[PDB]
């Protein structure tokens, strides 16, 4: 058990770009996080997740109706807290 | 200096070896010759898989690079070159580019960026007529 929500920013992915062939896709990530480790603040730390189209599509709905809105702690950012590993309480919203 | 040549000058020799004796293939001097183009960086793997056997092409004492073939042969390193084994990406040479992606060609691709050679005959070299002048 961990502290996970202190300087931890999540970026989600797509796994198209490993669909082409030839990829191997731990020699392409470690030309990923060559790249944009100069971009990040020193403090400041990732982890990604990549993941399909559809599951891609269902984030990318969620996403802006929690930026349109300005961020709420509401029903779109629980959404978006159980898409990652951290868990989240939707039983308020059962069905 | 040397014989009359129809094609070409040969100032430098290749250095042939000898036929009489088994031969070593020493490929350790190989990779600067390979460092040496634009875009290779480097090379990762320098083997062969278990296709020496046929002749028992022994590793000679202790080094990974060289090989002694055995008294009448030579080598033909890729047989049928391209369409055989550069182009099926079978891997035999594996590309590999920007960490991983891996990219391969076809067999005409490269012969049009291949540097074809030229046949070249030398003419016999003479001095021409000048103007014939009427001194008589």
């Amino acid at each position: 058990r961990t502290d996970r929500f202190s300087f931890v920013i999540s970026v989600v992915v797509n796994s198209d770009l490993i669909k082409l062939p030839g990829v191997d896709p731990y020699k392409l990530e470690e030309w990923v996080k060559e790249t944009i480790l100069t971009e990040f603040p020193a403090h400041i730390s990732m982890i990604i997740h990549w993941m399909d189209r559809e599951a891609f599509l269902n984030f990318a709905n969620t996403y802006q109706r929690w930026q349109n809105n300005g961020t709420p702690l509401g029903d779109a950012a629980y959404s978006i807290l159980e898409s990652l590993t951290l868990g989240k309480l939707p039983s308020a919203l059962k069905g | 200096e040397g014989p009359l040549l129809e094609h070409g000058w040969i100032p430098e020799l290749p250095a042939a070896r000898d036929y009489t004796q088994r031969l070593t293939l020493n490929l350790s001097r190989l990779v600067n010759s390979l460092l040496e183009i634009e875009g290779i960086k480097h090379v990762n793997r320098l083997r062969l898989d278990d296709s020496f056997d046929k002749t028992a092409i022994e590793p000679v004492k202790g080094d990974t690079w060289s090989w002694s073939i055995k008294e009448g042969y030579y080598p033909r390193l890729w047989g049928e070159d391209p369409l055989n084994q550069l182009a099926q990406q079978n891997g035999p040479l594996r590309v590999i580019a920007k960490g991983g992606i891996s990219v391969s060609v076809s067999k005409e691709q490269i012969q049009a960026s291949l540097p074809s050679q030229s046949l070249i005959q030398n003419e016999p070299v003479i001095l021409a007529y000048g103007q014939h002048r009427d001194v008589g």
